[PDB]
C-alpha cells in the first residue's frame, strides 16, 4: 500500500512476469528447440530488464515511468532489438512531454489512472512504430 | 516422404507418370512396377472429387492387395520463376566439368503446372 | 578445505541447472523424432515390408559381409555407442573374420577404428548436429557404391525404440541385386524389363534414412536416462556438499572464536 | 594411532607422521564399501618402496598399481554423475582393472574368521607381486570383480572362478 | 522458528527442535495455488501421528493424503508438460483425486469476515476424518474443483454442489 496508485496496475504484472522468467532466460540460449510459448517470455523479459537500466544520477519521475511499464506488460517493444530499445526509451519520454504534457501533469498531481487515461496511451503507441 | 498424406484404407483412383509412359492403376491391378518421371500426378476420390500432387522420382510398388503404394521426395498440392529462367539458361551453357547436373534440373520443370 | 567448497557448490548447483534443462528439451525432440521417424517408417516399408514378402534373403553362398553402423556424433546419450560396439562384436567371433564396416559419425570412428582399423577405409564425421535430412543419406550411400561393388549381403545395424524406455541391439538386412533377382516367389511382379539394379540402391539409401531416424530416437530416449540420472545423482551430491558446508562454517566460527578467546583471556 | 573425527590435519596425528618409517593409513569410506583391510592405497607409504631395497621388479608393479588406482578415483566425479558410459575407450578399461585391484587388495585376516567366516589367509611377498602383473596385463581380464573379493592371490581367485564357471 | 543460514545443524534450531512436538510449515508456493491458508501439507509433520495416540482410523487416512500429494508432486513433471492423457487410468484418478485432495485442504478462517467477506467455517475433527474418506473412496469425483475450493465439512460440499450446478 506504499506504491503509487499509477504503479500497482502497470507493475503488478511486471513483478510476477519476472518470476517464471529467471529459469527460462538462463537455459534458452544453448538451443533453439524452445516452444513459442516458453521463448516468448524471454523476448519480452530481455527488454523489460533492459528497460530497467538507468544512467548514473538520472532519476526519472513517476509521471515518466508509468508509460514505459504499461507497454512492457502489453509487449509493444518485442520487435525492437536489444540494441535500440535503450534508445527507444530515450526518445519516447521526450515525445510524450511535447505531445501530452497534460497527461504528464495530471499523473504527477493525482497519481490516479481511470479507464479514460489508459486509452490515451493507445494513441501514443501508434506513432513510434514508424520510428 | 518429407510429408505423409495418404493412408492405405480404401481403394481409390490414381494416375502415375511412369518412365514407360503415363499409366493408370485401378483396383486389382497387376504388380507392374517401374520408375516414375518428374511430372504431374492426378488423384481423384470417389464421386469425382478433384485432387492433385507432384512427384520427383521413386517407384510405385503394387501387390495383389488392391492397394497402391507410391514413394517420392516431393508430395504437395499443385497450388503450392525468373530465377528458374536463369537456372534454365545456366543449365543450357555448361563447360567441360560434368554437365549432367544441368540437364536433369530442367526435366522437372517440363510440367510447369 | 573451505575456500573450494562454495566454489565446488556453485559448479554442482549450476550443473543441476544444465541437466534439469536437458530432460524436457529432449521431450520436445521426441515429438520431432517420431514425426521424423514416421517420415521413414511409413514411407520406406512400402518398398521393403511388402518387398520382403518376396523373401530374397540369405543367399546360400559364402561371400564377404557388410555391416554399416548408424550413429550420431553427439554424446551424453546413454550407452548407445557402447552396446552397439558389442552388438557388432558378439556376432563377429561367433561373420567369423571376414567383415567390413562403414562408420557414420565422429563418435563411432574411434569406437571401431581402435578395435578394427583394417575393416574400414571410408568414414565421415559430422552426421548428427541436428535432425538428419535425406540429402546427407545420398552423400554416403552412393559412396558405398563408389568404393567397390563386392558384397551381396549388406546388413544395417541400428537401434529399435519402443516407449522410449531403452535402446535395442539388432541387425537388420538389406537385400542386394543378385539376391533381389534370385527370389522363389518374385514372378508376381511384372516390371517391364527395366532396370532392376536401381531397386536395391533406392531401398538401400532408404534403409539408412530409416536407420538414421529410429536410431536417432533411441539417442534422445536414452539421453534423458543419462540426463535424468545426472539430476538425481547431482542432487545426491548437493546435499552431501551442503551439509559439509554447514559443518565447515560451524568449524570456522568456533576455531576462530576460540582463537580469540584464547588471546583475549590470556591476560 | 587414533585420528580425531577423521581429521589428519588434527595436531595429534600430524606430528606423528614424522616419527614413523612406514605409514598404513586406514580410511572410513573404504570400510563402508566392504574392503578389508581398509588400507588406503594412495595414503599408505613406506621408506622401503625404493629400487635400492626391493629392486626394480617390485617397484614397477607398486608404481603401476598406484597409478591405476589414482586414475579411477580422480575421475570419480564423472562416474558418479554422467555414469561410467560417458568415458573414453581406455579410461573405461582402466576403471575395470582398478575395481578389480581395489577389491583384490582386500584380504581375509586370520582373526577375520569371526566376522566373515572365511579362513585366514597369508600371502607371500613375491606371491603378491606377480599376482598384480597378471591383473595389469591382458591376463585374467575376463573375470569379474566378485572373483577378487576376500581372496588371497590369483591361485584362490581361479578357485572361486572354478565355482563361478560352473 | 527461524533458521540461521538455513542450517538445521546450527545450535539454535537444533536445541529448539528437541522440545518441539509438531511443526506447521507455511509455504509461499502453496498460496500461489489458491490454497488459503498456505499450509505446506508434505513438509509439516508431528509426533502425534501414531496409532498409539490417534488410532488406526486417523493414521491411515492422513498417511494416504500426503502420499498422493507426493504422487502428484512426482507426477507434476508430466502434468505441466505432457498433459493428463499420458497416464494410467488409476494414475489419472490419482492426479484427479490429488486435485480434489489439494483443493479441500483450503478452509475459510472465521477472522477473515472483514478482509475476505466469506462467512467463516469451523470444522470439527471427527467430521473432518469422515469427510476425507468420502472424497478418497471414489465417491462424487465427477464434480469440478470449485466444489472443494475453500469449503468446510462434507455436508456443506454437496450442499454447495447443488448451488454450483445451476
Amino acid at each position: 500500500a506504499a506504491q503509487v496508485k499509477a504503479m500497482k496496475q502497470v507493475a503488478g504484472s511486471l513483478k510476477l512476469f519476472l518470476a517464471q522468467y529467471r529459469e527460462v532466460a538462463a537455459f534458452a540460449q544453448f538451443g533453439s528447440d524452445l516452444d513459442a510459448s516458453t521463448k516468448q517470455t524471454l523476448t519480452r523479459g530481455e527488454r523489460l530488464t533492459l528497460l530497467l537500466k538507468q544512467k548514473q544520477a538520472s532519476p526519472m519521475s513517476s509521471e515518466e515511468m508509468v508509460p514505459l511499464i504499461y507497454a512492457g506488460v502489453n509487449g509493444y517493444i518485442d520487435n525492437i532489438p536489444v540494441k535500440q530499445v535503450e534508445k527507444f526509451e530515450a526518445e519516447f519520454v521526450s515525445y510524450l512531454h511535447a505531445n501530452e504534457s497534460d497527461l504528464l501533469k495530471d499523473i504527477a498531481a493525482t497519481g490516479e489512472l481511470s479507464k479514460e487515461n489508459l486509452e490515451k496511451l493507445k494513441s501514443i503507441t501508434e506513432n513510434f512504430v514508424g520510428s | 516422404l518429407t510429408q505423409s498424406i495418404y493412408n492405405q484404407k480404401e481403394v481409390t483412383q490414381v494416375n502415375i507418370p511412369s518412365t514407360a509412359g503415363e499409366l493408370g492403376i485401378l483396383a486389382n491391378h497387376v504388380p507392374t512396377i517401374q520408375q516414375l518421371k518428374p511430372g504431374v500426378v492426378e488423384v481423384i476420390e470417389t464421386n469425382g472429387e478433384t485432387k492433385s500432387y507432384f512427384i520427383s522420382g521413386g517407384f510405385a510398388t503394387v501387390q495383389p492387395d488392391s492397394e497402391l503404394s507410391v514413394n517420392s521426395i516431393e508430395a504437395f498440392q499443385a497450388e503450392d520463376k525468373s530465377l528458374t529462367a536463369e537456372a534454365q539458361k545456366n543449365a543450357q551453357s555448361a563447360d567441360e566439368a560434368v554437365a549432367a547436373e544441368a540437364e536433369i534440373e530442367l526435366e522437372v520443370l517440363e510440367a510447369l503446372a | 578445505t573451505l575456500r573450494e567448497i562454495e566454489m565446488r557448490l556453485k559448479s554442482i548447483k549450476n550443473i543441476e541447472k544444465i541437466t534439469n534443462t536437458m530432460k524436457i528439451v529432449a521431450s520436445t525432440k521426441l515429438g520431432k523424432a517420431q514425426r521424423a521417424m514416421a517420415t521413414s517408417k511409413v514411407y520406406n516399408e512400402a518398398s521393403e515390408k511388402v518387398f520382403e514378402n518376396s523373401e530374397t534373403a540369405v543367399p546360400e553362398n559364402i561371400e564377404k559381409r557388410l555391416w554399416v553402423v548408424v550413429s550420431s556424433d553427439k554424446g551424453l546419450c546413454g550407452s548407445i555407442h557402447s552396446q552397439l560396439a558389442r552388438t557388432v562384436r558378439r556376432k563377429l567371433l561367433d561373420g567369423e573374420k571376414l567383415i567390413d564396416i562403414v562408420a557414420v559419425g565422429e563418435k563411432i570412428k574411434a569406437q571401431l577404428g581402435r578395435s578394427n582399423p583394417e575393416q574400414m577405409r571410408l568414414s565421415f564425421g559430422g552426421t548428427g548436429k541436428e535432425a538428419p535430412t535425406f540429402e546427407e543419406a545420398a552423400h554416403i550411400a552412393d559412396e558405398i557404391l563408389a568404393l567397390d561393388t563386392q558384397y551381396d549381403d549388406i546388413e544395417i545395424v541400428y537401434n529399435k525404440v519402443l516407449s522410449g524406455i531403452s535402446f535395442e541391439p539388432i541387425m537388420k538386412e538389406s537385400y542386394s541385386a543378385k539376391a533381389i533377382e534370385d527370389a522363389p516367389k518374385f514372378g508376381q511382379y511384372e516390371l517391364e524389363d527395366d532396370v532392376v539394379k536401381n531397386l536395391a540402391d533406392f531401398s538401400l539409401a532408404n534403409t539408412i534414412y530409416a536407420a538414421m531416424a529410429e536410431g536417432h530416437a533411441a539417442e534422445i530416449s536414452a539421453r534423458r536416462n543419462a540426463m535424468d540420472n545426472a539430476s538425481k545423482n547431482a542432487s545426491d551430491m548437493i546435499n552431501k556438499y551442503s551439509i559439509l558446508y554447514n559443518r565447515t562454517r560451524q568449524a570456522v566460527i568456533t576455531n576462530e572464536l576460540v582463537d580469540i578467546i584464547t588471546g583475549a583471556s590470556s591476560l | 594411532v587414533y585420528v580425531p573425527a577423521d581429521d589428519l590435519t588434527d595436531p595429534a596425528p600430524a606430528t606423528t607422521f614424522a616419527h614413523l618409517d612406514a605409514t598404513t593409513v586406514l580410511s572410513r569410506g573404504i570400510s563402508e564399501l566392504g574392503i578389508y583391510p581398509a588400507v588406503d592405497p594412495l595414503d599408505s607409504k613406506s621408506r622401503l618402496l625404493d629400487i635400492d631395497v626391493v629392486g626394480q621388479e617390485h617397484y614397477d608393479v607398486a608404481s603401476n598399481v598406484q597409478q591405476t588406482l589414482q586414475a579411477y578415483k580422480s575421475l570419480q566425479d564423472i562416474i558418479a554423475i554422467l555414469g561410467m558410459d560417458e568415458l573414453s575407450e581406455q579410461d573405461k578399461l582402466t576403471v575395470e582393472r582398478a575395481r578389480k585391484i581395489q577389491r583384490f587388495l582386500s584380504q581375509p585376516f586370520t582373526v577375520a574368521e569371526v566376522f566373515t567366516g572365511i579362513e585366514g589367509r597369508l600371502v607371500s611377498l613375491k606371491d603378491t607381486v606377480r599376482s598384480f602383473k597378471e591383473i595389469l596385463d591382458g591376463k585374467h581380464d575376463a573375470l569379474p570383480e566378485a572373483a577378487f573379493y576376500m581372496v588371497g592371490g590369483i591361485e584362490e581367485v581361479v578357485a572361486k572362478a572354478e565355482k563361478l564357471a560352473a
